């Protein structure tokens, strides 16, 4: 289990995807020309997971950049790390998706999907031991949402024995591009429930509130939100990228984090929460796992129970202090952990802190509280669907009202399942 | 009530005689069995030899039964070991085949679900053509 | 009837066997190179019974050393008299018996048994007049027990007209090597009842108690126990080895000691009882030596002679003593303790006197008794056996070798039948 093939789809997908590559290249000592200039042998031990080794001791992200709109990938190319990507790995269309899931999934996206699969095939065939796929996309739009989920199902058909991991960004009216975001997100969730092994729920409602309430940013931009996403994405992938201690891979993460196949939606958490220019103790970092204020998904952990938790501590710290502190949180907050999954919290420590931070903590949680996020999207969806508002945008692309009904009930079924395990006691 | 010395014999190295103290209280004298032949003796000796030979033969016969039991034990231990090997071989073959069948069936069902989606997508795009260009 | 072929099998068998050869070689004036250096012609009159005469006026024990484990015979070879044995007479395997009677009797032992019989055949064929076989072994382990009894039955088939004599050491939890000892001993006793002419019951329970209670040794070792065994083995064989009054051979011993074929288990006794460090004693007179025949404290089998009746007794007095005093004293014990002798075997006590005392002693007495009290030893083994067999504990180690549970049942009932027969004669009165 070595190589991960990274795919970024749509405006949101390519924006957060670029920021991920900028952040992890800095950690690994890779400059925008692909050259290594670090001073630690730990930086290069597992470089092979995300980078291909090119001639002249250079490293190239194993990344595929997809969009139906050409504009976004021009912005990527001109960005800080724009030149680091393989030019042939940029698969762009010319007519966008118009924030319509149907356009991305059935029309414009269906026409570009074969061109993308040709590039995924070329990357994947070159792998010694393919772990699987990591996809970045938003669920509110049309390319990331519709085309991204069409890509997932097509890759699922060609590589059924590989892990499908996504960083899916949930829509919010607090940061809204389109009125049909509840439809796009519901149609996508339906696809993710069925076709992914593990999904990180990056909620724009949570990111907006972190910026506004905590960071006191009156008017946050996508740049402000994306700073929190890149910090989380770096934290959550630490154990795939760095040696020890444990030798984590995506299947190992899936096996230990997912007790029921459909319940694979993770509620990420991060500490400390900072703004795009900022340059804390072990007990302080540990306490932020129950803090609703630190969650990347708009849910209160204390409104559910954790099925499983994987926590990453980064920086030079006492590993003994971490162990003591983590056990303390479990003993003091026992009622927020399911008793029928023994020893359901796992901790990892990495000597390398992320950029601009001396100490950090990331929480990957499989909590029943994530139902609050799915209930929120469902309420918004129903307000609109009840009145058949904007439906002609979708039916115009050939979709049936039936597909909306089916996706809605599949998401409500997902909610009921989270409730079932929240009420379940050890007998 | 007297004595009577009666001279018997006198030789160069000695003399002998009979002394009668009192005569018998009964005048009229007191008041061997053939053979046994060499054949009779031989019969008795040979009958004993045959009894000894019988006893020894019967004791060796008992020990011969023991050798047979010893070979039967060794053979039973071989048989039990061979049965263990064969039952383990068959049970393993069954597990490996049942597992291959289950894994194949899981993958078959997964790909069928995705194939259903592909058939539905054709229908969606077909339904779009029935609307578009069909009306203005 | 001159030569005896000695066989030692297993760990215990070789330990007590080596000690026997060290002790009798000293008595006979034989040094570890096989050379004679004594000052009495009585020491060489009957040397031919246990020793073969080798070139250069040397003497070699007519001994066969057997084991499934190679280790023990290396310990023998390195011992005091290790160099005295014929090198070709060492028959050792490489995989032991794992203290399992089934392994010794049917598996590992069955594979080595032909190699042993080839060596017995070579020794026996060279004999002018073979008396028979003397086997040393324990009944608690795998080799001595299982393989030793397989050897007995194979020798019985090849030499049915020769005497089979054993020195069989009985297991006790007080000195235990393995948990499966009661099974091993029961399966062996069954074999001994059927295939030996005479057996000396050397009981480890009796040896432990002599060391602990009498010799006041807090923690006795195998060495302490074996000191009593070698003294007994020397005493019991005196009349086979030394000239005097009766001559004596293994058949004559069997004829006069065994009234019923199955009742051939002798309860040996010795006086004085000494330890290895006991370099005194300044003790024991003829009346004192004679009194020790009823003393339970002097028995090498864990049985009280006073709990049974003697069918027959053979008594060896060793050293310079009044033979008239011995005769008077022995008759006195029979007249005073009349109720402990069966009345239907007239004059059932025989006494022998040997001028040569054993080493470190100036006067000794050995008793070879065929007593009904030996049923106590067999009852003890049977109780231990049933405690385990009732629960079928460790049975798979035996059935795994091909044995049937039936063989366990049969051996157990044959040993219980042996017990009932001893009882039958204990209650039998002269009518
Ligand atoms: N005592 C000890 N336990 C270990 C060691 N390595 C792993 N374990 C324990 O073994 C269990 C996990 O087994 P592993 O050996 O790591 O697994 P594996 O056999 O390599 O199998 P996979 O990694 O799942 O392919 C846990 O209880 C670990 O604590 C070690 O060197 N010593
Ligand atoms: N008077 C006397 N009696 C003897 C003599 N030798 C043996 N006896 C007695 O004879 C009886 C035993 O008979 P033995 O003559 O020794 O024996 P055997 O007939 O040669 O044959 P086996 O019994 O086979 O030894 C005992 O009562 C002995 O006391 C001897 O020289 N003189
Ligand atoms: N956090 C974050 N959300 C974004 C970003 N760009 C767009 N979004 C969200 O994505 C949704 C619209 O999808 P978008 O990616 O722009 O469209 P697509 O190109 O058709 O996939 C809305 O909910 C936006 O709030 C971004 O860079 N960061
Ligand atoms: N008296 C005595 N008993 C011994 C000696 N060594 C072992 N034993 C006994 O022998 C039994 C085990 O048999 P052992 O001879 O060691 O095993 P084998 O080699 O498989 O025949 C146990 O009852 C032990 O008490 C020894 O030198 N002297
Ligand atoms: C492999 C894991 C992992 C996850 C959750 C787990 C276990 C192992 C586990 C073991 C014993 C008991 C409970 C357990 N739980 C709930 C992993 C851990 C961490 C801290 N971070 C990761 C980051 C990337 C990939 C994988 C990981
Ligand atoms: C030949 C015997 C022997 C045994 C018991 C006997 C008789 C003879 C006997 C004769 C007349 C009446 C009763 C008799 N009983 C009970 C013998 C005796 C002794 C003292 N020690 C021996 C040591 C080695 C070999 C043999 C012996
Ligand atoms: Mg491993
Ligand atoms: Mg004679």
């Amino acid at each position: 289990m070595r190589e991960i093939v990274h795919i970024q789809a749509g405006q949101c997908g390519n924006q957060i995807g670029a920021k991920f590559w900028e952040v992890i290249s800095d950690e690994h000592g890779i400059d925008p020309t692909g050259s290594y200039h670090g001073d630690s042998d730990l930086q290069l031990e597992r470089i092979n997971v995300y980078y291909n080794e090119a001639t002249g001791n250079k490293y190239v992200p194993r990344a595929i950049l997809v969009d139906l709109e050409p504009g976004t990938m021009d912005s990527v190319r001109s960005g800080p790390f724009g030149q680091i990507f393989r030019p042939d790995n940029f698969v762009f269309g010319q007519s966008g998706a118009g924030n319509n899931w149907a356009k991305g999934h059935y029309t414009e996206g269906a026409e570009l999907v074969d061109s993308v699969l040709d590039v995924v095939r070329k990357e994947s065939e070159s792998c010694d031991c393919l772990q699987g796929f990591q996809l970045t996309h938003s669920l509110g739009g049309g390319t990331g949402s519709g085309m991204g989920t069409l890509l997932i199902s097509k890759i699922r058909e060609e590589y059924p024995d590989r892990i499908m991991n996504t960083f899916s960004v949930m829509p919010s009216p607090k940061v809204s591009d389109t009125v049909v975001e509840p439809y796009n997100a519901t149609l996508s969730v339906h696809q993710l429930v069925e076709n992914t092994d593990e999904t990180y729920c990056i909620d724009n409602e949570a990111l907006y509130d972190i910026c506004f309430r905590t960071l006191k940013l009156t008017t946050p931009t996508y740049g402000d939100l994306n700073h929190l996403v890149s910090a989380t994405m770096s934290g959550v992938t630490t154990c795939l990228r760095f040696p020890g201690q444990l030798n984590a891979d995506l299947r190992k993460l899936a096996v230990n984090m997912v007790p029921f196949p459909r319940l694979h939606f993770f509620m990420p958490g991060f500490a400390p929460l900072t703004s795009r220019g900022s340059q804390l103790t072990v007990p302080e970092l540990t306490q932020q796992m129950f803090d609703s204020k630190n969650m990347m998904a708009a849910c209160d952990p204390r409104h559910g129970r954790y099925l499983t938790v994987a926590t990453i501590f980064r920086g030079r710290m006492s590993m003994k202090e971490v162990d003591e502190q983590m056990l303390n949180i479990q003993n003091k907050n026992s009622s927020y952990f399911v008793e029928w999954i023994p020893n359901n919290v796992k901790t990892a420590v990495c000597d390398i802190p992320p950029r601009g931070l001396k100490m950090s903590s990331t929480f990957i949680g499989n909590s029943t509280a994530i139902q609050e996020l799915f209930k929120r999207i469902s309420e918004q969806f129903t307000a609109m669907f009840r009145r058949k508002a904007f439906l002609h945008w979708y039916t115009g692309e050939g979709m049936d009202e039936m597909e909306f009904t089916e996706a809605e009930s599949n998401m409500n079924d997902l909610v009921s399942e989270y409730q079932q395990y929240q009420d379940a006691t050890a007998d | 009530a007297d004595m009577e010395v009666i001279e018997l014999n006198k030789a160069t190295s000695g003399q002998s005689w009979e002394v009668i103290l009192k005569p018998p209280s009964f005048d009229g004298v007191p008041e061997r069995r053939r053979d046994p032949s060499l054949e009779e003796i031989q019969k008795k000796l040979e009958a004993a030899e045959e009894r000894r030979k019988y006893q020894e033969a019967e004791l060796l016969k008992h020990l011969a039964e023991k050798r047979e039991h010893e070979r039967e034990v060794i053979q039973k231990a071989i048989e039990e070991n061979n049965n263990f090997i064969k039952m383990a071989k068959e049970k393993l073959a069954q597990k490996m085949e049942s597992n291959k069948e289950n894994r194949e069936a899981h993958l078959a069902a997964m790909l069928e679900r995705l194939q259903e989606k592909d058939k539905h997508a054709e229908e969606v795009r077909k339904n779009k053509e029935l609307k578009e260009e069909a009306s203005r």
